[PDB]
């Protein structure tokens, strides 16, 4: 029997609920999606291994 | 029998006749051509078969490049010799290896002068290690063991 205030800090949070803002306008979108945060890798092998 | 692969290698540098253990990581190294000179001889009324005629033993030069590392005693004997202070020469051994970390054959390069030192380029749009280009001229090479 968990309570609401339990949900609220365990349970994970679904995408169906989102708010965006342009600059200083708040504008309702429909998907907002491909954010992500890459980097490349540099590889360096010598001799001995 | 079966070949061996050219990924396992060891350079080690001799300064003076005091060995140094501290640069043996390479990135690659140039390979050994030696080449007999040739002077080509053709005479009279043989002209049908050519008649070569030796001449001096004409060594290669040795490069090899390594990924820009901590001051060594490798890095401070180029810049000794490349900032005009001491023309000094310095023996090289490169040897393969086994799976077992064994030399199979080695390579002793006598009395190798180090001739040029070049870095990479920097560039700012592109991910790469910084490398030393740094090549030099042996007089002489002796190999020495199994599976040459």
């Amino acid at each position: 029997s968990t309570s609401t205030s339990q949900i609220a800090v365990e349970y994970p949070i679904p995408v169906y609920r989102f708010i965006v803002s342009v600059g200083d306008e708040k504008i309702p979108f429909n998907s907002v999606s491909g954010l992500d945060i890459s980097y490349d890798t540099i590889e360096y092998r010598d001799g001995v291994g | 029998y079966t070949p061996v692969v050219s990924h396992r290698f060891m350079a080690s540098f001799i300064f003076n006749r005091i060995p140094d253990p501290l640069d043996i990581r390479f990135q690659r190294i140039s390979g050994l051509s030696r080449e007999l000179q040739v002077t080509q001889y053709s005479e009279g009324g043989e002209n049908a078969r050519n008649n070569y005629l030796a001449e001096k033993i004409q060594h290669g030069t040795l490069t090899l490049e390594r990924g820009v590392m901590t001051v060594s005693p490798l890095t401070w004997m180029f810049d000794r010799v490349l900032s005009g202070e001491k023309i000094a020469y310095a023996d090289v051994v490169v040897m393969l290896l086994n799976e077992n970390s064994l030399p199979l054959s080695s390579w002793t390069l006598s009395n190798a002068l180090p001739v040029r030192w070049q870095t990479s380029d920097f560039d700012a749009n592109s991910n790469a290690i910084l490398v030393n280009t740094l090549e030099l001229r042996y007089q002489d090479m002796r190999w020495l063991g199994v599976k040459i």
